[PDB]
RNA sequence: AAAUAUGUAAGAAGUCCUUGUUACUUAAUUGAACGUGGACAUUUGAAUGAAGAGCUUUUAGUGGGCCAUUUUUGGUAAGC
RNA sequence: GGAAUACUGCCAGCUGGGACUGAGGACUGCGACGUAAGUCAAGGAUGCUGGCAUAAUGGUUAUAUGCCGCCCGUCUUGAAA
RNA sequence: GAAAUUGUUGAAAGGGAAGGGCAUUUGAUCAGACA
């Protein structure tokens, strides 16, 4: 019959990142996690207890509970036509800090820094982000850059 | 009660954009440009006429 | 052909006229429709929507709920306006003097306000006093205290009053309600 | 009389008819599953700061 | 009583300064339209005389016209077309050219034809097919006061200020473009020019990136 | 694909902060308008250099006119076409009045005799043949003879009316 | 080790400063969590769009499907 | 060396012929032309002339002609079967 | 004293079905306003 076990279809998902086997480095145990932090889930194959389900590998959630050797995260899971909130208990070996939030903070600090200097000197801070605008007109010089004329290559087999 | 199209009804063309009255004075669409007499450089000639 | 994003010919889903055939109620709708159209006051638009509500959407307001609202800071002289029926409460013994305007008054509630030196007026007498609704205070009763509300959304791990006729032993207290018999809900 | 076992056809179109919606986040979320030792002290922390403001606006 | 001649004379006098302000601002646009065109031509001539090549700035606005109909559209292009307000065939709108909008155009390429419009085709589009969106109603412009009533806070108070805001992409392009109702164009008077319509213009069809030749096809549909 | 024109297109592929002043490549394009001339420019630069449209830009596009459009010339054309089975090289000679007119005849000749469409033909090199006795093809050497005269027998005179009252004559 | 699909973030429920609460925690007013007070407004933190957003009750029909593009399994193959 | 023409584009350039449509029903608004009085193609057609007041038009019906049109209901993925 | 069905008279059509839809001719028939 069919097989739908807890760790089904996890042959390569829980591998040990070839030539990174053995014990885990000590920097993952000295990182602090507070309530409200944003973390992403990436399970470790060498730690069996507190291992997340295969569905949550790669997901990103918010920490809501700080236990002794584990943390509680909040994951929004799409079931049917709605999203369901999930509360998960994972040890610190299966999670890490999410860098997507990191660059947001100094943008807040830079936006406050750009706005603070402009209150003394001038209105129109222009603190918003903009997409890649189309390039403007310039002048192409051919001094020492005479255009070389190209032609398509004739068919050659060279087998 | 009825949409009258400009560019072929001159009374509507003067209700909107009142600059259109003096646009026909100098005619502003058959303007003669100043005739400059500079020529392109030599290096552009053999590049265009290259084989 | 138009690629429609929303539902075509969809109604607003809100009442614009009362379903009742009361000729006196339609006179108040006729009066307050003129007031909300020609005053630009936010008070008159609330009354029209409150006058279109059904019986379950206009819960009775006890006379003790009015007295609690007049204990607020700087609200002892505001005219209480209730779009519904004001009922009498026997759990209070001291009632203030401020007048209350409402649609219906019970025998107990009308006698209690007048005995305390109050004044019970109708909604059409408020229009000649406060056309813009100045110094008013709209009060409306609780909607989720109804007996039909507690049965809504019944399901596992909800605790939402399953629909039953008779209560007591041998009536929905067996397996499915305790850990001794099977499982706990 | 074999029939059709299972398919996923028209399932994504049915789910998008009413739209997949956000879980409607709130301020002050539920404290289910939080550390009971931390919650036992947080109850007393709010009790002491309630009477502190009661003695400041007495 | 009064007000039969008094404030009528005041209204006919107050409307005269608005006609004078529009006349002098419309004159100011005419000089800088022709100055910006002569300068690009003169920059191309001066670079050729100096032994150089003058490249021009990339166009900052395109006019997107829907070609494909309604039935049999994949969901991802279907959602993109609804975000550009192209809900029917032969519908047109202006799109600001950025990195985010250029990726939007590549998804719906087999269904739309777009390109860089000139001043003549933009001016004729607003005068004939110009409709405003006021309180979810499709109100024809037909007057400078209706544009002043709904768009007067962002400077634009005439039909040429809105046109100047389109071709010269300024700080208020989003509010000016969204005020205009999507254009309802007809089929071209001379045909599409190709035996088959649903091919790329490079391969001999009509969709894809189609630059300033787009002025010929838009004016035939208008 | 249409009434052809000849263009020159120059690429620049975008100068980074490490390498400024790139090599400014150039080739000659036979196309119908400026839309396809830029498209066919990037088609061959992806066959010769590490470049695409997103990593490069177009410097200048100019239409090349015939220097002597009123002189009959002999052209030698090298092409690279893709058949149903394999790719072959071919050299053909066309006697016409201009470079753009010889390309028009070549595309009609290759499609009629070899069933090759426009997308399967690569124009390697077109060159004017300066001297006679260099024409190696027999279908061009016939018109290089001294005092070339030939009639046109069996003149098919096209009519307009459906009924004619005379018996037609095909004299010339 | 792709392409296509996929998770999160792009602010007021934010940031910063000041110092109150606790039976938790720390060698320790150290920390943690929650507040008091103060400062910073909508070019307030990318683009585009919105016949508005949110929520509840009740009930009908259906629970034999088929075809096509592409991916793909069994089979010599099939309108399998 | 000096021009013309072709090609592409612009004109709030001029002008002729044809077709379909005439909705709204005191005044109000935005304009234009005029020294003014006023006028105007400016928030929807008027003016003049002829013919018939009967089978002129129109309706109904039969027939003819051109094109199109398979049986109704039912179960079914699928019915003119 | 209805329909199915049948007789007579009158009108019309018919080259291996009939019946129908749009448009008009022809024939029969009807109406209006005559202000």
């Amino acid at each position: 019959g069919k097989s739908h076990g807890y760790r089904s279809r996890t042959r390569y998902m829980f591998q040990r990142d070839f030539r990174k086997h053995g014990a885990v480095h000590l920097s993952t145990y000295l990182k602090v996690y507070k309530v409200g932090d944003i973390v992403d889930i990436k399970a470790n194959g060498s730690i069996q207890k507190g291992m997340p389900h295969k569905f949550y590998q790669g997901k990103t959630g918010v920490v809501y509970n700080v236990t002794k050797s584990s943390v509680g995260v909040i994951i929004n899971k799409m079931v049917g036509n709605r999203y369901l909130e999930k509360r998960l208990n994972l040890r610190v070996e299966h999670i890490k800090h999410s860098k997507c939030r990191q660059e947001f903070l100094e943008r807040v600090k830079a936006n406050a820094a750009k706005r603070a200097e402009a209150k003394a000197q001038g209105v129109a801070v222009q603190l918003k982000r903009q997409p890649a605008q189309p390039r403007e007109s310039r002048i192409v010089s051919t001094e020492g850059n005479v255009p070389q004329t190209l032609a398509p290559v004739p068919y050659e087999t060279f087998i | 009660v009825l949409k009258k199209n400009p560019l072929k009804n001159k009374q509507v063309l003067l209700r909107l954009n009142p600059y259109a009255k003096v646009f026909a004075a100098e005619k502003l669409g058959s303007k003669k440009a100043e005739k400059t007499g500079t020529k392109p450089a030599a290096v552009f000639t053999e590049t265009l006429k290259h084989d | 052909g138009i690629d429609h994003t929303s539902k075509q010919h969809k109604r607003s889903g809100h009442r614009t006229a009362p379903k009742s055939d009361n000729v006196y109620l339609k006179l108040l709708v006729k009066l307050y429709t003129f007031l909300a159209r020609r005053t630009d006051a936010p008070f008159n638009k609330v009354v029209l929507k409150a006058l279109f509500l059904s019986k379950i959407n206009r819960p009775p307001v006890s006379v003790s709920r009015i007295a609690r609202a007049l204990k607020q800071e700087g609200a002892a002289n505001k005219t209480v306006v209730v779009v519904g029926t004001v009922t009498d409460d026997a759990r209070i013994f001291e009632f203030p003097k401020t007048t209350v305007a409402a649609l219906r008054f019970t025998a107990g509630a009308r006698a209690k306000i007048v005995k305390a030196g109050g004044e019970c007026i109708t909604l059409d007498q408020l229009a000649v006093r406060a056309p813009k609704g100045q110094n008013t205070l709209i009060l409306r009763g609780p909607r989720n205290s109804r007996e039909a509300v507690r049965h809504f959304g019944m399901g596992p791990h909800k605790g939402k009053a399953p629909r039953i006729l008779s209560t007591g032993r041998k009536f929905e207290r067996a397996r499915g309600r305790r850990r001794s018999k099977g499982f706990k809900v | 009389a074999k029939s059709k076992n299972h398919t996923a056809h028209n399932q994504t179109r049915k789910a998008h008819r009413n739209g997949i919606k956000k879980p409607k986040t709130y301020k002050y979320p539920s404290l289910k599953g939080v550390d009971p030792k931390f919650r036992r002290n947080h109850k007393h922390a709010l009790h002491g700061t309630a009477k502190a403001l009661a003695a400041a606006k007495k | 009583a009064e007000q039969v001649a008094a404030e009528r004379a005041a209204r006919k006098a107050a409307n005269k300064e608005k006609r004078a302000i529009i006349l002098e601002r419309n004159a100011a646009y005419q000089k800088e339209y022709e100055t910006a065109e002569r300068n690009i031509i003169q920059a191309k001539r001066d670079a050729k005389a100096a032994g150089s090549y003058y490249v021009e700035a990339q166009h900052k606005l395109v006019f997107v016209v829907r070609i494909k109909g309604i039935n049999k559209i994949p969901p991802k292009p279907r959602k993109v077309l609804q975000l550009l307000r192209l809900t029917r065939i032969n519908s047109g709108t202006f799109v600001k050219v950025t990195k985010a909008t250029l990726e939007l155009l590549k998804l719906i390429e087999p269904y739309v034809a777009y390109g860089y419009p000139s001043y003549s085709t933009i001016r004729q589009l607003v005068y004939k097919r110009g409709f405003g969106k006021i309180n979810k109603q499709r109100v024809p412009l037909s007057d400078n006061a209706i544009i002043e009533a709904n768009l007067g806070k962002y400077g634009i108070l005439s039909i040429d200020d809105l046109i100047h805001e389109i071709i010269t992409v300024g700080p208020h392009f989003k509010q000016a473009n969204n005020f205009l109702w999507p254009f309802k164009l007809s089929n071209p008077s001379g045909g599409w020019g190709v035996p088959r319509k649903f091919k790329h213009f490079i391969q001999g069809g009509s969709f894809g990136n189609r630059e300033e030749f787009i002025n010929k096809l838009v004016k035939s549909m208008n | 694909m249409a009434h052809f024109k000849e263009y020159q297109v120059i690429g620049r592929r975008l100068p980074t902060e490490s390498v400024p002043e790139p090599k400014l490549f150039r080739m000659r394009i036979f196309a119908s308008n400026e839309v396809i001339a830029k498209s066919r420019y990037w088609y061959f630069l992806q066959k010769l250099h590490k470049v695409k449209k997103a990593s490069g830009e177009i410097v200048s596009i100019n239409q090349i006119n015939e220097a002597h459009p009123t002189k009959v010339k002999n052209f030698g054309v090298w092409v690279r076409y893709d058949s149903r089975s394999g790719t072959h090289n071919m050299y053909k000679e066309i006697r016409d009045v201009s470079r753009v007119a010889a390309v028009e005849t070549l595309y009609q000749d290759m499609a009629a005799r070899h069933r090759a469409r426009f997308r399967s033909i690569h124009i390697l090199k077109v060159a004017e043949i300066e001297k006679t006795a260099d024409v190696k093809r027999q279908y061009v050497k016939q018109f290089l003879t001294k005092d070339l005269k030939f009639p046109l027998p069996h003149r098919v005179q096209k009519s307009t009316k459906t009924f004619s009252y005379k018996r037609p004559s095909t004299f010339y």
